[PDB]
């Protein structure tokens, strides 16, 4: 299907107890690949994936370089923000900057995004045209007005068309065995008595990769029960992930409850019953 | 200004089976600020030695972390997760079910 | 790979 190349980044200043933490991760899909954290001497880009181990020093000299001047130029620009909001050096302050390319099923560019975030809220973002950007208020104005006189989205056009577009496709070949295997959910019903009056129906899926899934409780096969309790997908830990689903329904009425599972990698969906 | 409360969720890899290896999992989301403590508890007692994911964020950039560490369920013993963040009254205990 | 440019803000 379609396939993404993604990072994070987070720059915390710490006031009076070090300079700003920072913290980059990389990942194509659901799969997290690298990562660098300046919270350490020598901080290096690492891989996070089995498959990113065999690469030289080529690759983590200049994703080294690239995270630490990215770094420095975050801790200008934590600086720079507390200036236009009129903030004290007293308070600890977030910057984040998330991007990302997409091939679209066809094997070809799809998509790519740029935003930034200043305590937790939009900043300044890269419009759909890759060319111009859009402020929330008047420090991003100015942003904005740097960006256009440095040319910034020129340079971030490229990378989006055209180093993460090559990129994700070598990724996606270094990685294939792994990020191109659909793993299905293992699926199971629990059972368990609340009062004399009712029941709770538990369906799990466990085990599947990519994250993408849809867990759903019906009742007398049509629709969706309401109220039905969800958790977040959750990761296992080991790449793959998890996810339950559970209804109350009175004692005796299990039959008419059914649990639907659809994913990727299930050639069906799956349906399953108490 | 935005500070968002943790949602935590306290979990094994794999359905406990009394007597045999896994590994205990504490994932928290949707917060924010960054800052935030995560210690896996064994009997109401911190495990030393737990290991966790690098720092990312959702689209709606609230955080996530995944801390996690080895352990052998019995009947015996309880878990718990204990999370220590700004938006909390105080720590928040929750304790692992091994049905959640 | 992360893009070689980090904006100013």
């Amino acid at each position: 299907g379609s396939h993404s190349l993604k990072y994070f980044h987070t720059s915390v200043s710490r006031p009076g107890r070090g300079e700003p933490r920072f913290i980059s991760v990389g990942y194509v899909d659901d799969t997290q690949f690298v990562r660098f954290d300046n919270d350490a001497a020598s901080p290096r880009m690492v891989p996070r994936a089995p498959w990113m181990e065999q690469e030289g020093s080529e690759y983590w000299d200049r994703e080294t370089r690239s995270a630490r001047d990215t770094a420095q130029i975050f801790r200008v620009n934590l600086r720079t923000l507390r200036g236009y909001y009129n903030q004290s050096e007293a308070g600890s302050h977030t910057l984040q900057w998330m991007h990302g390319c997409e091939l679209g099923p066809d094997g070809r560019f799809l998509r790519g995004y740029e935003q930034f975030a200043y305590d937790g809220k939009d900043y300044l973002t890269l419009n759909e045209d890759l060319r111009s950007w859009t402020a929330v208020d008047t420090a991003a104005q100015i942003s904005e007005q740097k960006s256009n006189d440095a040319s910034e989205a020129e340079h971030q056009r490229a990378y989006l068309e055209d180093t993460c577009v090559e990129w994700l496709h070598k990724y996606l070949e270094k990685g294939k065995e792994t990020l191109l295997h659909l793993e299905p959910p293992k699926t199971h019903v629990t059972h368990h008595p609340i009062s004399d009056h009712e029941a709770t129906l538990r369906c799990w899926a466990l085990g599947f990769y990519p994250a993408e899934i849809t867990l759903t409780w019906q009742q007398d096969g049509e629709g969706h029960t309401q109220d039905t309790e969800l958790v977040e997908t959750r990761p296992a830990g080991d790449g793959t992930f998890q996810k339950w689903a559970a209804v109350v329904v009175p004692s005796g009425e299990e039959q008419r409850y059914t649990c639907h599972v659809q994913h990727e990698g299930l050639p069906e969906p799956v349906t399953l019953r108490w | 200004m935005i500070q968002r409360t943790p949602k935590i969720q306290v979990y094994s890899r794999h359905p406990a089976e009394n007597g045999k290896s896994n590994f205990l999992n504490c994932y928290v989301s949707g917060f924010h600020p960054s800052d935030i403590e995560v210690d896996l508890l064994k009997n109401g007692e911190r495990i030393e030695k737990v290991e966790h994911s690098d720092l990312s964020f959702s689209k709606d950039w609230s955080f996530y972390l995944l801390y996690y560490t080895e352990f052998t369920p019995t009947e015996k013993d309880e878990y718990a997760c204990r999370v220590n963040h700004v938006t909390l009254s105080q720590p928040k205990i929750v304790k692992w079910d091994r049905d959640m | 790979v992360m893009p070689l440019s980090a904006p100013t803000l």
